[PDB]
């Protein structure tokens, strides 16, 4: 999953 | 001898020198922050690789502003006349100029002024290394189409 | 007789000024799967900017957001190599 930072 | 060229830098020091990875995966429930799933992988994956570069490399997990700037003031404050470099890696949340510690936000320039070439003498005119895994703001890129 | 106390700086940015940067649960971050596979592939023979370089091309065409909120979906990265660096930078050296 991609998700930020 | 014969016709010296200089450069590239001296990279042949007994000592490629620190990896220093700073790896904030859990912040303070205070800051509301989010865990960053998958930077484990991240710092497993430098860890290894920097390994393999015959860089000293240290994890650091899960410290607040005022660890990470006590780190870079003691890792600024050794020795490097043996070492051919300085790297360190910073994994976490950011802003532009700014990464975040576990308990708030560290200004970029206090963490690199420590290793400026009047303040760390002993890595002066050697390459110093600043990995960031962080945002840098909230600009999204759509793409385009090639 | 002098250097500039900003000189031999290199910061290898994940991503733009002022953009978000993407990080996958289980592969880790687009932009460090990248600087890992690019150095271990690279660095006992391509200079530094030219390993980024390589990451740069890999982040950009590699990776695209997934994300079921369309304003975070299909969402592009490209890393920022920002050099203050006065030589080329080789890992390796002549035994």
């Amino acid at each position: 999953x991609d998700x930020f930072x | 001898s014969g016709i010296s060229l200089d450069n590239s830098y001296k990279m042949d020091y007994p000592e490629m020198g620190l990896c220093i990875i700073i790896n904030n995966k859990n912040f303070h429930k205070s800051t509301g922050m989010t865990s960053r799933s998958g930077t484990d992988v991240d710092a497993a994956n430098l860890r290894e690789t920097f390994r393999n570069l015959k860089y000293e490399v240290r994890n650091k997990n899960d410290l607040t502003r005022e660890e990470i700037v006590e780190l870079m003031r003691d890792v600024s404050k050794e020795d490097h006349s043996k070492r051919s470099s300085f790297v360190c890696v910073l994994l976490s949340h950011g802003e532009e100029g700014i990464i975040f510690g576990t308990n708030g936000p560290v200004d970029l320039k206090k963490i690199t002024n420590f290793f400026r070439g009047d303040r760390c003498r002993s890595l002066t005119g050697k390459p110093k290394l600043f990995i960031i895994q962080a945002c840098r703001g909230t600009e999204l890129d759509c793409g385009i189409e090639t | 007789h002098k250097i500039p106390v900003e000189a031999d700086f290199l910061y290898a940015y994940s991503t733009a000024p002022g953009y978000y940067s993407w990080r996958n649960s289980k592969d880790g971050s687009w932009f460090i799967q990248s600087l890992c596979a690019m150095l271990k592939q690279y660095a006992d023979k391509l200079e530094f900017m030219h390993i980024l370089t390589r990451v740069n091309r890999k982040v950009a065409t590699e990776f695209e957001s997934f994300s079921f909120d369309a304003t975070f979906h299909a969402k592009k990265q490209i890393p920022c190599i920002v050099s203050m660096l006065t030589k080329e930078l080789y890992f390796y050296h002549l035994e």
